[PDB]
This record gives structure tokens, sequence and C-alpha cells, in this order.
């Protein structure tokens, strides 16, 4: 059992370090869209511009 | 057709031969590459969205 123990807790390392894997990639998409918000915050852009920004 | 350069149904297009019309097609080439720059950055999201989708 403890030789089965061992086993369980390392394909468990596997299974957490799986899903931090994915949750990697949002923060990288939700850090480039909080950095495309504030070049939407700035003043010298036209309706156009801002609705481009938007589809991406 | 999609640009409005030429007529999609009578087969025409605008032509420069005038001065009155020039000042009309300046209208229409900030409309034509509002449809490009649209477009192109439809693709620059599709272009962006595979990265975060093969880095994962």
């Amino acid at each position: 059992g403890l030789r089965r123990a061992e086993q369980n807790t390392e394909d468990g390392m596997s299974l957490i370090q799986t899903a931090e894997g994915y949750l990697q990639e949002t923060h990288e998409i939700v850090q480039r869209v909080r950095v495309l918000a504030v070049q939407a915050a700035n003043g010298i852009y036209s309706e156009e511009d801002r609705q481009q920004i938007q589809v991406e | 057709a999609a640009l409005g350069l030429r007529n999609p149904t009578v087969l025409t297009f605008i032509s420069l031969s005038t001065a009155g019309k020039a000042n009309s097609v300046i209208g229409l080439c900030d409309d034509a590459l509002r449809v490009i720059s649209k477009q192109r950055a439809d693709l620059g999201a599709y272009y962006n969205r595979m990265e975060h989708a093969a880095k994962g």
C-alpha cells in the first residue's frame, strides 16, 4: 500500500501541475487585455480604433 | 466590390476625370481602408489567438 500510496501522490502531483499549466495561459491572456485596456483610455483614438481594439 | 471602388452590379468603377468626384472618392478610400483595417485587426486577433492556444 505504501508503494501504491507513493504513486498516487506522484500522479496527484501531475494533475495539480497540469491545471496550473492552463492557469498560466489565462493570466497571459488576462494581462494582455489589461494592457489593451490602458491604451483604450487614451484620448487620441477615433471610434473606429476603439472598435477595432474591441475585436481582439 | 466589397471595397466600394467598383459597382458590384453595374460592373463599373469610380472615375477621377472631374474634380468634384475626387473629394467623394476621398470618403470612399477612408471607408475602404476602414474595411481593410478592420479585417486585418480581425486576422491580427486570429494570429494572436493561436499563440495563446499554442503555448498552452
